[PDB]
């Protein structure tokens, strides 16, 4: 079975974790306990790249390349490969892991996106030629999970697509992550310990900011994130009876467009955030630590917030709204009390 | 038979009412069904059977009548 | 006009604040300092949860007016949030030594027409001293709506604390405390002219850069490559042509065209500041005696030609659009580098 995850390079990376013995959703992200509120806003004059004031969500946090990255004592390595040397790397890489690798929407007939590459670059797992002189190709998120074939010339095309909006020109993330024995034998320890930073990082609740040619960008970590991050989107409100007007401005479409845009963006994050605590919850049980949280459901409490999010994208009103806000105080309240109980155990 | 259910759940959803629908109709793969009708999918299984998490939904698990019984079958234990 | 304005709002704005204290900032600041530069957000090292999309755009701001103004005037051009019980003693502290960028929402701008939304980014406004009825006068620094308009006490405290507050405007000010001593006013057109040749040299330069954020990669590359680089990445987007064309979209499908046609809205208006920039800089020019020596090229007009094509894009998204905006810039990145040279040789 392929592994998938709300987020395509995620489910990428799992499989390829899976290729060298590493858990990903369990020892690494669910090992990783996360919750972040982002913010980009004005900051310092000039910022071109600033388009619009907007916020999001993630359980994340340093992310699985850190993680996999120590964790493994590899290296998770993003390159620009010349063309000449791509299919090279896609067999060197395969030894110690693997390699994600970008396309356009457009060049994956599965998406059904020929008409648009899209609002970012795709990615896939290579799995190797098949007898027939094509690749597989491994596709990790979870709505087209599965395994695709494509001609090797389609892939070298997919790899250099001209026009290159997304830049995706011979880009790979290369996994070079196979544990030594004696890691192998070990990772459960790294991931207890890994799993008990992440709760201390949590508790610190740590805030910062950074001035870019995209905006200010703020995030706030722990306990306050998810209470942060409602009161910020009650600035959202406008929407609502803006979606219902039938005869909008194009100004007024995209502020509507671009709206609904945050809210899917954030409930990919809702999505994840359910995925990595269902993570967590696997990694306690196989520690033998499931004792002392005693029945606290954090993933189930994320859930019901990605059910929320999806309702609001795909019908934006004030009841749809109010019923994210519900969902996610309840979630920020079962992680603290779950995270705090937890900590306690390690 | 929850086949049956599934069936009777998506025959409202359907561009026609006189859509062919049999257990291996592709409803999402051939644009038949668009994501609020996903949505309307979700919210029934979320009412009368077991709440899926993201991990389930896949176009797998959800493509066909078939698959979208199979699902709740297997979620429901 | 009585009051002075340009094509992004605080520029105008801080042009009105420039002006109290001696300073022609489209002439001594915008105008001493040359700059093209393209910007792109992109992919980059995961995770990036504030990536939600490839953009490109384009800037002449350089290193901005915030930078320049603070430095050839030895002040200070500082944000900072204040409580409601101290905003307008602050507005009175700015005002004695310039003034204030207030933020506040479109929709708390009668004058905007924009009740229904908050826009995509708050607004600035420049307060003004007070009226005869004791409402507070605002400086709208946008061409668009230049002047200056009214609005009660009681009103701008309302405007300043909006709840809720997307943009984080919240009694957000940025204090241009930026009055030149008299021995530095003396030497304002020797510093303008000093940083002329600067950015003509950085510009020459042709730098480029990246850094990773939290909303993605954030390439960028200045100088003579940096229209041609631009050209070259916005032919990326000539997939909206198509799609604008076929008149059954999906949600998915509009949302597509509208960020894409967007991206070209955003693109137009930093167009205009560059004629706009341009403008200032011959300007400049002409002041130090030089406009003889150096020629009647006129980049000015060439991205004010570039702002019209970006306009008629904006309006038709079609292929010919397209090919038009393209051979403007294409024009105006010829114009810029020839005069660029011909310029920095005389000074």
């Amino acid at each position: 079975q392929t592994l998938h995850a709300p987020h395509s390079e995620v489910g990428c990376a799992a499989n390829v974790a899976r290729r060298v013995g590493v858990d990903l959703a369990r020892q690494v992200i669910g090992a990783h306990w996360a919750s972040r509120m982002l913010v980009r806003e004005v900051g310092t004059f000039p910022q071109p790249l600033l388009d619009r004031t907007q916020v999001t969500f993630s359980a994340q946090g340093e992310g699985w390349p850190a993680l996999l990255a120590r964790m493994t004592g590899g290296e998770v390595t993003s390159r620009h490969v010349p063309r000449e040397e791509l299919l090279s790397t896609l067999h060197a890489d395969r030894a110690e892991g693997g390699t994600l690798l970008f396309m356009e929407d457009r060049a994956c007939p599965w998406l059904d996106s020929a008409h648009s590459p899209g609002m970012l670059p795709h990615v896939v797992v290579p799995d190797g030629v098949a007898p027939d002189g094509s690749w597989q190709l491994i596709e990790g998120h979870s709505w087209w999970r599965g395994r695709y074939a494509m001609s090797e010339q389609d892939l070298l095309a997919a790899s250099y697509p001209d026009p290159d909006p997304h830049h995706v020109a011979g880009r790979v993330l290369s996994l070079r992550i196979r544990p030594s024995a004696e890691r192998a034998a070990q990772l459960d320890t790294l991931a207890r310990q890994e799993l008990a930073a992440g709760l201390r990082t949590y508790l610190a609740a740590e805030c910062g900011e950074t001035e870019t040619p995209a905006g200010r960008i703020v995030w706030a970590n722990g306990p306050q994130s998810v209470p942060l991050l409602v009161e910020r989107l009650r600035g959202w409100d406008y929407l609502c009876p803006l979606a219902a007007r039938n005869d909008l401005s194009t100004e007024h479409a995209r502020d509507v467009a671009l709206g609904r845009y945050l809210f899917l963006a954030l409930t990919d994050e809702l999505a994840f955030a359910a995925y990595a605590r269902a993570g967590t919850l696997r990694l306690v049980e196989g520690l033998g630590l499931a004792g002392a949280v005693g029945g606290l459901r954090p993933d189930e409490a994320w859930r019901l917030a990605w059910r929320s999010g999806q309702k609001l994208y795909r019908r934006l009103d004030r009841q749809n709204l109010s019923a994210l806000f519900s969902a996610l105080e309840k979630a920020a309240e079962v992680d603290v009390e779950y995270a705090r109980r937890l900590l306690k155990e390690l | 038979s929850l086949l049956v259910d599934v069936l009777e759940l998506l025959r409202p959803l359907l561009p026609s009412a006189d859509t062919e629908l049999t257990p291996d109709t592709e409803l999402f793969s051939s644009q038949l069904l668009d994501s609020l009708a996903l949505e309307e999918i979700q919210a029934a299984i979320e009412s009368r059977w077991v709440p899926l998490p993201p991990e389930e939904l896949t176009l797998a698990n959800f493509n066909t009548p078939a698959a979208i019984a199979e699902t709740i079958a297997r979620t429901s234990t």
